[PDB]
């Protein structure tokens, strides 16, 4: 019981790294990317600046 | 750490007398690891209070191995809580589980481990259950305050003792004190209505003798008697300046006898098991 | 896109500590990211409401 | 795939005695 | 009447690194 008791918790807590991982892929593609609607008009008049 | 205090060439006839000190404890003046035995070491008795005045700046170690060229030992409480650890009964009374120990000079002298090989001798001190110790420091001190199987005070070093005592006991008159005095008849009035109350109020108490002879007015209330309250503040002085009174005087309480298999009381003169604190 | 951005992964370390007679482990492992396109390489829509 | 890590652990936490006697 | 036990935990917590990196 003991044994399989740690079997389980192992494969119960530390993949989360992987699962972890996914979530920190989103959590930092969310905080660089700009929205649609500022950047469109940026690019057309790109170049003609300042 | 073991502190090693190397011992010079000695009398075979007194070596093996000096083997037989296996649980005395003796008192350094500095923890470095080596040392010698020319260094601990006590002329022979006189002044208690002298004596008892040195036992408290200097931390002392048992010794715990006699070999004819070293001489082992342990420093008695430096960083430990539960070191288990040896020491010997070496006084008159008895000691039962549980209760601590405390170290006092050696009473009446004629004790002392001469060693005319090294010429130097030492007077290793005795042991005694702490509420027993309580009274013969309370008793010495007494009795040197007094000068304004018994030793003779000395007058010189006897008045450190009535400094630090007259001290601690003129800091526990505050004005809430005298709101507290002002009760010792309706005190003595209740004591005397229960069987209990007149047994805490000693015969001797010095002040059974006083709520018979003076009378006291209603006590004046203090400044600003309408925010804050004095009789709190007393007592609570009280308690935290007594729960330490008898440690600077006598000794601080340094190890509890405890036994896990052996008979519940040690005799004097046996060694016993013991856990510092 | 294709590559929006490096990252680079720890070795796991697997720090102690003891707590009453019940212990606890506490996993780690370090990480690190850099965006390797220059300029923006990221959109964003916010479709519905 | 379940034995001795944790059954490591478990058997040789053996060669710490001292845990030294001294302050 | 010192070493080993104490200094027994002491030496082999060792034979443990998994403490596995997976939940």
């Amino acid at each position: 019981r003991a044994i399989q008791q740690l079997a389980r918790n192992v494969q119960a807590v530390l993949d989360s790294f992987e699962r972890g991982t996914a979530d920190q892929m989103l959590r930092v593609l969310m905080e660089k990317a700009p929205p649609l609607s500022l950047l469109a008009p940026f690019t057309l008049y790109e170049g003609r600046l300042a | 750490m073991e502190v090693d205090i190397a011992l010079p060439t000695l009398s075979p006839g007194d070596l093996s007398a000096l083997q037989r000190c296996e649980g005395r404890v003796v008192f350094l003046e500095t923890l470095r690891r080596h040392a010698t035995l020319r260094e601990v070491a006590l002329p022979c008795g006189g002044d208690v209070l002298a004596a008892m005045a040195a036992y408290r700046r200097r931390f002392a170690a048992v010794i715990t191995r006699v070999t004819p060229h070293r001489m082992l030992a342990t420093p008695l409480g430096v960083g430990g809580r539960g070191q288990s650890l040896v020491l010997q009964n070496t006084g008159p009374f008895d000691l039962t589980n549980g209760d601590h120990v405390c170290l006092v000079p050696p009473l009446l002298g004629d004790e002392c481990l001469r060693l005319t090989s090294a010429n130097l001798e030492l007077r290793f001190p005795m042991t005694l259950p702490l509420a027993q110790a309580r009274e013969l420091t309370a008793r010495v001190v007494a009795r040197a305050a007094e000068t304004l199987q018994l030793p003779p005070p000395h007058r010189d070093n006897a008045e450190a003792a009535t400094r630090s005592l007259v001290l601690n006991m003129i800091f526990l008159l505050n004005e809430g004190a005298v709101i507290l005095l002002s009760l010792i008849p309706n005190l003595l009035t209740l004591g005397a209505q229960d069987g209990y109350a007149n047994a805490v109020i000693q015969l001797g108490s010095a002040t059974r003798e006083l709520g018979q002879l003076v009378r006291q007015p209603p006590p004046p209330l203090p400044q600003d008697h309408a925010r804050r309250f004095c009789v709190f503040e007393a007592l609570e002085a009280w308690i935290a300046s007594a729960s330490r009174l008898g440690d600077t005087l006598g000794t601080r309480p340094v190890a509890r006898v405890c036994i896990f298999d052996g008979p519940p009381t040690v005799p004097p003169g046996e060694k016993a098991a013991v856990v510092e604190v | 896109e294709k590559a929006s951005e490096s990252y680079f992964m720890g070795q796991m370390q697997v720090a102690r500590t003891e707590s009453g007679g019940g212990l606890h482990l506490q996993l780690t492992q370090p990480r690190a990211n850099v965006d390797l396109g220059v300029g923006f390489t990221a959109a964003y829509a916010a479709a519905a409401l | 795939m379940s034995v001795q890590i944790g059954n490591g652990l478990l058997m040789v936490v053996a060669p710490g005695t001292l845990t030294v006697g001294s302050a």
